[PDB]
């Protein structure tokens, strides 16, 4: 029974924002795999005061969030007749506004903050860095080599929540052939991306990938270098770079359509004011190092940033081993930017992402005569506090293409085919599809992971997209499975 | 049922002044609506505040409303020499719609 | 790298309904595998004319489509008190009945387009065509060999829609225990199946599955055979068999039923006029040829019609090979019968579907007196415009059996055995368990896909159904997984 | 000699997901039938 041993950081003391240093002892005979351990400490956004009627306060990401007056539009100086104004907690508890300290934010966690809180990783022996990749590495990963099965216990290591499967009961329904008593399954998350109050304090398990973490034969010694060299540096990511806040007040309007019928039309805008969310403090920072007891596959991977329009050709000269199958993923720059509300829900997008916004309201209609009875007298259209927002990631790409020295090589093939065929047909059972159409792959061998033999080998990268202009960029990242010799 | 003012007070130049108004019997609540209206002599009244905390386009800033224990009060901050005048509050009741104060007169010293 | 190569169709202009024509040009060493790709165009369906209120109209499918007069029933000659008929859109906005052009019908796609566009595909070397499928053997190898991994994959190219995972937002809750702040997860579609006023065109990918299309080392030489002689002849579906209409147009009935309470029961008739869907036009058709540089598994497939009752004995004298696992379904002929509403929604279904439908009305009780108050004074019943239906499939057999030349084989076992067990416990991971429980299938080897080398091989169909009769006929399709030699 | 424990053990572990609703049917468990509801309104938001 091989042990795990508990190595403490090296640095000390580790906080949001600032580099984390990991070290190597020597207790076992060969190292295989690593993981390093944090425990998130709770966050909870500082008391605010809720506003008077009538006042407009600079909010976040250049919105002016407005509390207007009775009678007036969302935009204050626009008469509304009939629609009167209350301050509403998202839960639709009252708050009596003008109150000092009762207005708090809900606060998320961005979506996989395992694979935000480790940004950049470097593995040095005295210097000169063997192996180094960043958080869209680990993203591209996930998205395809992580199975399927094993999606629900990455999704709890990084800590992302579930969807919890509930059931409703017995219904009336119908059968309709050319009656029967049927059970409604919905679904809810409580996890860490559940906007809290208190969001309580998580565990963090990010695996560390390297190339000899692959197979336990291409582990490297513990005693042909010495252990003293071998150091692990990793960029830990910003408090604002993880947690975001949720509008922890909306603004009620009630808007009364005079007429026949006569229209209760209420509606709810979220009043998002910025606060502080309290310093996250990283506890039990370990590494668990699998020290056992008694040629080499290197993923080479760059970053590039890009803003030409139509025709993109970028060179590379980094690459000069033989290459492998290779991911690669174009994730747009507002997706990672700090002026995105959705900054944290989609930074692990390597498409154009867009929401669809579901308001179901609860219509009711009801008369009072009981003469005319025809037209109703009153009506209603209560909606949601919270909006249902789906994200759909629509394509960044067009036509992909990859140049090699001499000959075409990779011509404007169209992102479907190197998103969705590509992956469906080379790969395996390793290889997933990614639900994510920005990323795609391009092939080099017949069997990618079928068996541990180069079945093919070796540069370009251009796409005649429609998204990338003067004020809209992009950033290609990519991960090849690349051969190296260790001796 | 009628409401009650109080029949005047003085404020200094710059200061602050709180006019009440409140029902004869029972509370004022906040679906009382009160409404303060300013009238200048020789002006027609102007609507100084609706629904209690809010301030149509045109009322300066100073103006404040708001509901203390069982009766409504306007607040003056700074009050500046334009604001004497007499200050009328009415309340919304719901058979008799709305019911008007006598009548506030404010001295500015 | 080896590259892709766009072979042009032999026949060109391609139509829906029509022959297409794939030749194998000659610039590679070997072709292991091939994707056939077409860009349908716009989908819409013609403007209409809004009915006059009492006018009852042919519809589709042998139905009666009536906008009834008010008080009266969905049937014209029924009276029914209170009842008042508005024409609105599906998304609630009126329609102003007698107005010329303001009635357009929604269109679907039909499930799994990819499927379904190549209804038979055949490969000929100076005619003796070596292999023929259809699309019900897509279909099947869909259900069966495509892994869970690669669905949303095969879904992409095939071009049916993903569910889009979205939230809603912090709700209340309880805990129970012998409160917390939770989410709530709901899914949505935006592809093709979704009833659209206007469909974009689309990309489908159909990949093109041989006896040589699965190993690297059993990829036919394209040197040892010309290449002028191998053609691909491949029978597209027709418009109708692809495209399929929503009801553009909802008969809207409020109904006032008198009393204490004073029920106001609204509902919603689908109106069904079939308009004139614009051409198709195939674009950008080509034919994806992997022409790298430098003891078979031919699967025999037969398709056959049934329609006896409580002993359907078929024999066959095509199967002369030895055959490996097999997979065989029994598709009711109402599946894709012209006459099926649903036939695009439940073509590649193997079981007898029929339609559980969610009718969820907003209730609101309100009361008026403030003096009674036990009773409620006035009610509400505001349904959905549309209604949720689910697709339920049925099993299409009681007992399967198949009996060999001179010994009992298979013999009268639950089509539950051999739609559920034998797909958990052979085949591997390969081999995944179809939802669809009318699909089963009958093994003859230790080891289907575990090795490659074969472990056992070797005729009569036969089922006790109880769905079969004189109106009511069945369809089977087979996929054996055959072994032939090749000189 | 095993338990009803050793079977769902088992199952939460060795069974894979491609087999999950294989195992459900053959044990008697209930499986989510998914449907549609129709067109809807919704909205796009761009930023």
């Amino acid at each position: 029974g091989f042990e795990y041993n508990k190595v403490r950081p090296h640095t000390g003391t580790p906080t949001l924002g600032n580099k984390l240093t990991f070290g190597i002892p020597q207790y076992g005979d060969f190292f295989h795999d690593m993981v390093g351990h944090h425990i998130l400490g709770a966050c909870h956004s500082s008391w605010q005061d809720a506003p008077i009627q009538g006042t407009s306060q600079m909010g976040a990401h250049g919105q002016l969030q407005t509390f207007p007056r009775n009678g007036y539009d969302w935009d204050n100086q626009t008469p509304l007749e009939g629609a009167v104004y209350t301050l509403v907690d998202p839960f639709g508890r009252p708050i009596v506004p003008g109150t000092k300290n009762a207005y708090r934010n809900l606060v998320y966690y961005c979506e996989y903050p395992g694979e935000r809180l480790y940004e950049n990783v470097r593995f040095d022996v005295n210097g000169n860095s063997l192996d180094e990749y960043s958080s869209d590495v680990t993203t591209l990963v996930r998205k395809f080599c992580i199975p399927g099965d094993k999606m629900t216990g990455y999704k709890h290591l990084v800590g992302q929540e579930v969807s919890v499967e509930g059931t409703s009961g017995p219904l009336l329904c119908n059968i309709h052939d050319l009656l029967d008593i049927r059970r409604n399954v919905h679904y809810s998350c409580n996890g860490p991306q559940t906007p809290k109050y208190y969001q309580p304090p998580l565990a963090l398990w990010i695996k560390l990938r390297f190339w000899f973490n692959e197979n336990v034969n291409l582990a490297i010694p513990s005693v042909s270098i010495p252990f003293g060299e071998r150091f692990i540096t990793i960029k830990l990511a910003s408090q604002k770079d993880l947690v975001n806040e949720f509008p922890g007040l909306f603004v009620r309007q009630s808007r009364f359509i005079a007429g026949r019928p006569s229209r209760r039309n209420i509606r709810f805008k979220p009043w998002f004011i910025p606060g502080v969310i309290n310093e996250i403090s990283l506890t039990n920072n370990e590494l668990y190092i699998n020290n056992l007891f008694v040629l080499i596959r290197v993923h080479k991977t760059q970053v590039t940033h890009t803003n030409n329009n139509h025709h993109d050709e970028k060179l590379m000269s980094a690459l000069k081993w033989p290459i492998e199958y290779m991911f690669i993923g174009l994730k747009p720059t507002w997706n990672i930017s700090d002026q995105n509300p959705h900054q944290h829900r989609d930074w692990h997008k390597f498409g154009h992402v867009v929401n669809a916004i579901m308001q179901p309201t609860h219509h009711a209609e009801i008369s009072f005569q009981d003469r005319d009875t025809a037209l109703p007298d009153a009506c209603s259209s209560i909606s949601d506090i919270s909006p249902v927002t789906y994200p759909i990631t629509l394509p960044i790409i067009k036509n992909i293409s990859v140049t090699a020295h001499g000959i075409n090589l990779i011509d404007k093939f169209p992102s479907k085919f190197c998103s969705s065929y590509i992956p469906f047909h080379y790969g395996g059972n390793a290889i997933k599809t990614p639900d994510d159409p920005g990323a795609m792959m391009i092939t080099f061998a017949l069997k990618p992971r079928e068996e541990y033999q180069p079945s093919g080998h070796i540069f370009y990268i251009s796409w005649d997209t429609d998204y990338v202009g003067s004020i809209t960029t992009a950033d290609l990242v990519v991960s090849a499975s690349a051969i190296n010799f260790l001796l | 049922q009628t409401v009650i003012q109080e029949p005047a007070m003085s404020v200094s130049p710059g200061g602050t002044v709180t006019l009440t108004c409140a029902w004869s019997s029972g509370s004022v609540t906040t679906s009382n609506y009160p409404s303060w209206f300013q009238q200048t002599p020789g002006q027609p009244p102007r609507q100084l505040i609706y629904n209690t905390n809010s301030r149509p386009t045109g009322v300066p800033r100073r103006f404040s409303g708001k509901i203390s224990g069982n009766k409504a009060a306007l607040t003056i901050t700074g009050a500046q020499a334009e604001d004497e005048a007499d200050y009328f509050c009415g309340l919304y009741k719901r058979s008799a719609n709305n019911i008007f104060g006598g009548g506030t007169h404010l001295t500015v010293l």
